[PDB]
C-alpha cells in the first residue's frame, strides 16, 4: 500500500549514494557500505558478449583462487602430475615385491590413460604426450619440489604442458585426493559379491 | 550398459548427409537454377527450391539431417535469407576439410581454421563490400 | 552381453561376465575418453530420437546412460558421486577405473590374504594423495609472484579472450575480496560470483 | 530415407512421362481413336480428348501428377 | 532302467553345480551381479550367505541346497554358507563313487561314517567355552559381530546379545533358549546405541497417539471378544435406507462404547490384544477413538502375535465381554508403557508383565531403517552365536579353515576305517578342502596360484595348524579371532550329509499326478 | 619349480629393487635367491650371444609388413 509509513530501518549506510553514469552506464553506487567492506566489478566490452567473453576466462582465474583457498596448493593438472607417479608407484610397487609390486603397479599404469586422451581430445595425442610427460618427469628428481626439474603440469585447452605455472586451468589439490579414491573406488566396488546365484 | 560409437562412422554419415542436402539446393542457388522436387511416400510430388521445405516435410534423420534445417532456422529467423546458403556452405566446408584433415588424422587444427576462414572472409568481405 | 543362453542376470561364474564387465567397464568408460576434458569433444547424443544433446561432459552422459551391467553402474554412479563431490574429475575417475576393476579383482584371486590387493590401490592413491598436496611444482596459486593477482592474469591468459587480463587480473583478486562472507565452518572462502557482477558493455 | 539424384532422378521422369505420353499419342485428329477408359468404378469410357483419360486414372509416376 | 541312474546323476548334474559357485564365500572376490530373475527381474545381488536364501532355483536337487541354507541359519545363526557349500564337498565324493561303482547305499551310509568320524574330530580340535560366564558370550558375539553388520555397534548390542541369552540361559549346558522367546521389535527413532534389551515381554503393538497406555496399573489384555454398541454387537432396530439412519445408529454406537472403554480403563488392563476375529467387525472404528481415550491401547485386529506374546510370555487369556467388566484373566501388568524415543515411535513394553524366566526382548532402535537393520541383524547372529555356545559349546574356527583340519585327520579315519567307505568317507575326507581354496577363488586372473596350496599348506601346517582365510597366514585356526562355535559346522554337517543320501536314496524322480 | 612367474618374480624384482645382485629363480630348489652365489650359474657370453641375437630379428621382421615370393 501506498499510504503507509515509511521507517529509517530500511535505508542503506554508507559514505554516500552517489549515481555515477560512465560509458553511457548509471548503477545506483553505494560507497563504502558500513556494515562489510564490499566491492563490485563493472565490466566494460566491446559488446555484450564481450563481457561474456571476459567473463568465463575470469572463472578459470576465479575457482582457482578459490579453490586453493578451499585447500591449500593443488596438483599440476592433468595427467601430467600422475605421469611421474606411475612409475613413483611402480617402484613403489617394485621394492614391495610378491603382489605389492603387482598390485601397486597395476595401479600406476592405470593412471597414464588420462593425459594422452586428454590431448588425444585436443589432437596432441597420446605418444606426443608421453613423449612430453614423463620424460620430463623423472626418478632423478622425483620432487614435488616447489619449482621445475621437470615440468610435471598439463594446461588443457591445449593437450600440451605450457609455461603458465600460475595458470587456473590446473586443478587444485582437492578433488585430486577424492577422486583418486573414487577412482580406486569403481574398482574395488565391483569385487565384492560373495558366492554367485541365479534367481529363477 | 555396454555401448560406444567408433570414430568416422558418424563424421561420414555427416558429411554424407552434409553435402547431399547441398548438391540439389547449391544447384537451385543462382540466377541459372534447378528444382527440388519430392514424391511423398503417399505419391504427391513437391518441388521447391528449398529443400528446408522438402526436407522438413519428408524423412529428417538423425545425423547432420537433423542438424541441417535447425542452422537453417537460425539462419531463417535471423537476417531472413540465407536459407540455402549455410547447408550448403556447411555441407560444403566440412567434406574438403575433414577427410584429407581426418586423413592427416586431426580434429582439433580443422576447428581452427574456421576462425581462421572466418575473419579473412569478414576482411576482404568488409574490405570488397 | 556373452556368455551361455541359457542363464544370465550377470550369472557366468566365470571371467565371461568379468571379461564382459572390464568391457562394460571399457565402451562406458570409452564414451569418456573422447568427452575426457573440456577439449573432449562435444557428443551430441539421441536421448530419444528428436530428443537429442550434445555433452562433452562425462558425468552429463553417465546421466544419459542407463546401466544394465554393474561395471557400467559402478563407473557411472561413482563419476557421478564424484560429480556430486565437485565435478573436477568427473571424465578423469571413470576412465582409470575400466583398467583397475581388472586390477582390483584379479590379484584378490590370487590371494595373498583377500585383503591385499585392495589397499594397493588405497595406499598408491594416498601415496599420490600425500604427493597431491606437496604440488606446486606446477599451477602454484597457493603462492605466486602477484599470487591471485597474476594468477588471475596468467588464468586469464590461459583462457584469455584478448590482450586484457590485465585489468582482469585484479578483478578475480577483487572477487575473494569483494565476497568476505567467509564461508561456514571457519573456512575464509570467498565465493567468487557472489560478488556483485554487473555486466554492461 | 533414400533419394535420386543426377541424371538418375532425372531419368526416372523423363522416361515415366514419355512413357506415359505416347500412350497418349494413340489418339488425335480423326484418325485417331477412342482410348478405353476404366477407373474404379468398372465403367468404360472411349476418349479422344485429354481431360478425361488424363483426370480420371494414370500409371502412378511423380510425373504422372 | 537308465533313468534311475541318470537322474540321480541327473540330480548331481543340477544340485552340485549349485553348491559350488555357492563358494566365493567372504572375501572381496568376483564382480557384482545384477541379477534379471528367472522372470526377468533385475536384482543387484552380494554377500552370498543372503544370496543363499535369496536364490531361486528349480528342480528338487538345486532346491534342497535352499532347504539346506534355510537349516543351518535357523539353527545356529551362524555358517549359512557352512551346511551348503560342504554339499559341493559331498558330491564330490558321491559321483567318483558311482564311477568307482560304489553303491548309493554305501555312499549314503559313507555319509553318516564320515559324520561320526568327523564330529569326533571338531569337538577334538575345538577349544570349550563357557556359555554362562558374560565372557566367551562376548567373545563369540564379538567374532560373530566382528563377521556381522555392525562392528562399531557390536559393542552394547554385545550384553544385550550376552543377557539375553543370559536372561534365557538354562542351567549349565544345552541346546535350548530359542530366538522366539526372543521378541525383536524394530523401533523407529532413537540409534543402534538405543536399541534396548528388555527383561519382559515386549510388543511390537503400534497404537494411537501417546501417553495412552503410559500408566502404572496398566494391564495388557487380550479380548477374544471386542466391545459391545447397538451397530456393534447389541442390535439395531433401526435400518439405514437414509443418511439419517445411519448417522441415529452410529451415535447410539459410539455412545454405548464411551462406557465400555470407561471399564477397560477401571478393569487395570489398559492394553486390550483385540481379536482379528470381527463380530460385526468387531471392535468398531467408532470404537478405537474411546479405547484410546482412556489411555488404552488398541490398534484395529490387533497383530496376532502380540496376542500370543502377551498369551505365551505374560499368560494373558480372554476375559468375559467388557459389558460384564472384565473377569481379569488379563496377565498381570502394574506398567504397560508406550515409549516415544525423540518423541517419536510406537512401542508397547509390558513391564512389571508376567515372564517365565524367558521371553528378553532386545528393541533394536534406530533413526533409520538401515540403523535399525545393521543392528537388528548384527545382534541376532550375536543372539545365535550365544544361543550357539549354549546349544553346543566350544569353538572351532570359521571360513572352512577347521574342516581341512577334519579333512587331513579324517583321512586317517578313513585310514583305519578299512573298509570301501573307508575310501568312500575318504574320497569325501578330502574333498572338505575344497572350500578355502573356492573361498579364494572367484576374484581374478592367471588363475592357479594359491588354490591347491590353500589345500597343501594346512597339512604342511599339519594336524593342529592350518591358513586362516580371515587373517590370512597359517597357525591354528580355531582362533586367530577367527571362530564360530562347535555347534556351527557339526549343525552344517549332518543337514548336507542328510540331504546328498536322499538323492541316493531316490531310486528314480517323478513328476506327480 | 613349481611357482608363480609374477610374485615369485615381483620377489626377485623385490630383491632386485634391493639386492639385485644374482637373485633369480632356482628350479630344482624350487625357490628364488642369488643364483651366482648359489651356484646356478652360466658364463657370461653366450648371455650378450644371445642378447644379440634377442633384439636383432626382433627389430628385423617388426620392420617386416612386406614378404615376397614366386610360385613361378
Amino acid at each position: 500500500e501506498g499510504e503507509e509509513t515509511f521507517e529509517a530501518a530500511m535505508l542503506g549506510q554508507a559514505e554516500e549514494v552517489v549515481q555515477e553514469r560512465i560509458c553511457d552506464d548509471e548503477l545506483i553506487l553505494i560507497k563504502n557500505t558500513k556494515a562489510r567492506t564490499s566491492a563490485s566489478i563493472i565490466l566494460r566490452g566491446a559488446n555484450d558478449f564481450m563481457c561474456d567473453e571476459m567473463e568465463r576466462s575470469l572463472h578459470d582465474a576465479l575457482c582457482v583462487v578459490k579453490r586453493v583457498l578451499e585447500s591449500k596448493s593443488v596438483v599440476p593438472g592433468g595427467g601430467a602430475v600422475e605421469a611421474a607417479l606411475s612409475i613413483y608407484l611402480e617402484n613403489y610397487a617394485t621394492s614391495m615385491g610378491s603382489r605389492e609390486q603387482l598390485a601397486i603397479a597395476e595401479f600406476a599404469r592405470s593412471l597414464l590413460v588420462i593425459p594422452n586422451t586428454l590431448a588425444v581430445n585436443a589432437a596432441q595425442d597420446s605418444t606426443d604426450l608421453v613423449a612430453k610427460l614423463r620424460a620430463f618427469h623423472n626418478e632423478a628428481q622425483v620432487n614435488p619440489e616447489r619449482k621445475n626439474l621437470k615440468w610435471i603440469g598439463l594446461d588443457l585447452s591445449n593437450g600440451k604442458p605450457r609455461d603458465n605455472k600460475q595458470a587456473g586451468v590446473f586443478e587444485p589439490t582437492i578433488v585430486k585426493v577424492k577422486s583418486l579414491k573414487f577412482a580406486t573406488e569403481a574398482a574395488i566396488t565391483i569385487l565384492r559379491i560373495d558366492d554367485l546365484i541365479k534367481l529363477h | 550398459n555396454t555401448k560406444r560409437e567408433s570414430g568416422r562412422k558418424v563424421q561420414s554419415g555427416n558429411i554424407n548427409a552434409a553435402k547431399t542436402i547441398a548438391d540439389i539446393i547449391r544447384t537451385c542457388l543462382g540466377p541459372k537454377s534447378m528444382m527440388k522436387m519430392l514424391l511423398d511416400p503417399m505419391g504427391g510430388i513437391v518441388m521447391t527450391n528449398d529443400g528446408n521445405a522438402i526436407l522438413r516435410e519428408i524423412q529428417v534423420q538423425h545425423p547432420a539431417a537433423k542438424s541441417m534445417i535447425e542452422i537453417s532456422r537460425t539462419q531463417d529467423e535471423e537476417v531472413g535469407d540465407g536459407t540455402t546458403s549455410v547447408i550448403i556452405l556447411a555441407g560444403e566446408m566440412l567434406s574438403v576439410a575433414e577427410h584429407f584433415l581426418e586423413q592427416q588424422m586431426h580434429p582439433t587444427v580443422v576447428i581452427s581454421a574456421y576462425r581462421k576462414a572466418l575473419d579473412d572472409m569478414i576482411s576482404t568481405l568488409k574490405k570488397i563490400s | 552381453m556373452e556368455g551361455p543362453l541359457s542363464v544370465f542376470g550377470d550369472r557366468s561364474t566365470g571371467e565371461t561376465i568379468r571379461s564382459q564387465n572390464v568391457m562394460a567397464a571399457a565402451s562406458i568408460a570409452n564414451i569418456v575418453k573422447s568427452s575426457l576434458g573440456p577439449v573432449g569433444l562435444d557428443k551430441m547424443l539421441v536421448d530419444d530420437i528428436g530428443d537429442v544433446t550434445i555433452t562433452n561432459d562425462g558425468a552429463t552422459i553417465l546421466k544419459l546412460l542407463e546401466v544394465e551391467h554393474p561395471a557400467a553402474k559402478v563407473l557411472c554412479e561413482l563419476a557421478d558421486l564424484q560429480d556430486k563431490e565437485v565435478g573436477d574429475g568427473t571424465t578423469s575417475v571413470v576412465i582409470i577405473a575400466a583398467e583397475l576393476l581388472k586390477n582390483a579383482d584379479e590379484l584378490v584371486k590370487q590371494k595373498i590374504h583377500p585383503t591385499s590387493v585392495i589397499s594397493g590401490y588405497r595406499l598408491a592413491c594416498k601415496e599420490a594423495v600425500r604427493y597431491i598436496n606437496e604440488n606446486l611444482i606446477v599451477n602454484t596459486d597457493e603462492l605466486g609472484r602477484d599470487c591471485l593477482i597474476n594468477a588471475a592474469k596468467t588464468s586469464m591468459s590461459s583462457k584469455i579472450i584478448g590482450i586484457n587480463g590485465d585489468f582482469f587480473a585484479n578483478m578475480v583478486v577483487d572477487a575473494v575480496l569483494a565476497i568476505k562472507y567467509t564461508d561456514i565452518r571457519g573456512q575464509p572462502r570467498y565465493p567468487v560470483n557472489s560478488v556483485n557482477i554487473l555486466k554492461a558493455h | 530415407a533414400e533419394v535420386a539424384r543426377a541424371q538418375a532422378a532425372l531419368a526416372v521422369n523423363i522416361s515415366a512421362a514419355r512413357g506415359l505420353q505416347d500412350v497418349l499419342r494413340t489418339n488425335l485428329g480423326p484418325k485417331g481413336t477412342m482410348k478405353m477408359l476404366v477407373s474404379g468404378a468398372g465403367d468404360i469410357k472411349l476418349t479422344k480428348d485429354g481431360n478425361v483419360l488424363l483426370h480420371e486414372m494414370q500409371i502412378q509416376h511423380p510425373t504422372a501428377s | 532302467r537308465d533313468k534311475p541312474a541318470q537322474i540321480r546323476f541327473s540330480n548331481i548334474s543340477a544340485a552340485k553345480a549349485v553348491a559350488d559357485a555357492i563358494r566365493t564365500s567372504l572375501g572381496p572376490k568376483g564382480m557384482d551381479k545384477m541379477i534379471q530373475d528367472g522372470k526377468g527381474d533385475v536384482t543387484i545381488t552380494n554377500d552370498g550367505a543372503t544370496i543363499l536364501k535369496q536364490m531361486q532355483v528349480l528342480h528338487p536337487a538345486a532346491r534342497m541346497l535352499v532347504e539346506l541354507s534355510k537349516a543351518q541359519d535357523i539353527e545356529a545363526g551362524d555358517g549359512t554358507t557352512s551346511v551348503v557349500i560342504i554339499a559341493g564337498s559331498l558330491l564330490d565324493s558321491c559321483t567318483k563313487l558311482l564311477q568307482k561303482g560304489i553303491h548309493p547305499t554305501i555312499i549314503s551310509e559313507s555319509f553318516q561314517k564320515a559324520l561320526e568320524k568327523g564330529i569326533e574330530i571338531l569337538t577334538d580340535m575345538s577349544r570349550p567355552v563357557e556359555l554362562s560366564d558374560r565372557e566367551t558370550l562376548l567373545n563369540s558375539a564379538t567374532t560373530s559381530l566382528n563377521s556381522k553388520v555392525v562392528s562399531q555397534y557390536s559393542s552394547l548390542l554385545s550384553p544385550m546379545s550376552v543377557n539375553a541369552v543370559m536372561k534365557v540361559i538354562d542351567p549349565a549346558t544345552a541346546t535350548s533358549v530359542d530366538l522366539r522367546d526372543i521378541k525383536i521389535v524394530k523401533k523407529l527413532g532413537g540409534t543402534i546405541d538405543d536399541c534396548e534389551l528388555v527383561e519382559g515381554l515386549v510388543l511390537t503393538q503400534k497404537v494411537s497417539n501417546s501417553g495412552i497406555t503410559r500408566v502404572e496399573k496398566a494391564k495388557i489384555g487380550l479380548i477374544q471378544f471386542c466391545l459391545s454398541a447397538p451397530k456393534t454387537d447389541m442390535d439395531n432396530q433401526i435400518v439405514v435406507s437414509d443418511y439419517a439412519q445411519m448417522d441415529r445408529v452410529l451415535r447410539e454406537e459410539r455412545a454405548y462404547i464411551l462406557n465400555l472403554v470407561k471399564q477397560i480403563k477401571k478393569t487395570g488392563c489398559n492394553v486390550l490384544l483385540i481379536q482379528k476375529s470381527i463380530l460385526r467387525d468387531a471392535l468398531s472404528d467408532l470404537a478405537l477413538h474411546f479405547l484410546n481415550k482412556m489411555k488404552i491401547m488398541v490398534i484395529k485386529d490387533i497383530e496376532r502375535e502380540d496376542i500370543e506374546f502377551i498369551c505365551k510370555t505374560i499368560g494373558t487369556k480372554p476375559v468375559a465381554h467388557i459389558d460384564q467388566f472384565t473377569a481379569d484373566m488379563l496377565g498381570s501388568a502394574e506398567l504397560a508403557e508406550e515409549v516415544n524415543l525423540n518423541g517419536s515411535g510406537k512401542l508397547l513394553k509390558i513391564t512389571g508383565c508376567a515372564s517365565p524366566g524367558k521371553t528378553v526382548t532386545i528393541v533394536v532402535r534406530g533413526s533409520n531403517k538401515l540403523v535399525i537393520e545393521e543392528a537388528e541383524r548384527s545382534i541376532h547372529d550375536a543372539l545365535c552365536v550365544i544361543r550357539c555356545l549354549v546349544k553346543k559349546r566350544a569353538l572351532i574356527a570359521g571360513g572352512g579353515a577347521p574342516e581341512i583340519e577334519l579333512a587331513l585327520r579324517l583321512t586317517e579315519y578313513s585310514r583305519t576305517l578299512s573298509g570301501m567307505e573307508s575310501y568312500c568317507v575318504r574320497a569325501f575326507a578330502d574333498a572338505m578342502e575344497v572350500i578355502p581354496s573356492t573361498l579364494a577363488e572367484n576374484a581374478g586372473l592367471n588363475p592357479i596360484s594359491t588354490v591347491t596350496e590353500l589345500r597343501n599348506r594346512h597339512a604342511q601346517g599339519e594336524k593342529t595348524a592350518g591358513i586362516n582365510v580371515r587373517k590370512g597366514g597359517i597357525s591354528n585356526i580355531l582362533e586367530e579371532l577367527v571362530v564360530q562355535p562347535l555347534l556351527v559346522s557339526v549343525s552344517a554337517l549332518t543337514l548336507a550329509t542328510e540331504t546328498v543320501r536322499s538323492i541316493l536314496k531316490i531310486d528314480d524322480v517323478v513328476n506327480t499326478r | 619349480a613349481g611357482f608363480d612367474a609374477t610374485n615369485i618374480l615381483n620377489k626377485l624384482r623385490a630383491r632386485h629393487a634391493q639386492g639385485g645382485t644374482w637373485y633369480g629363480v632356482d628350479i630344482n630348489n624350487e625357490d628364488i635367491a642369488d643364483n651366482f652365489e648359489a651356484f646356478v650359474w652360466e658364463p657370461a657370453m653366450v648371455r650378450i650371444n644371445a642378447l644379440t641375437a634377442a633384439s636383432e630379428a626382433a627389430c628385423l621382421i617388426v620392420s617386416v609388413d612386406e614378404t615376397i615370393k614366386n610360385p613361378r
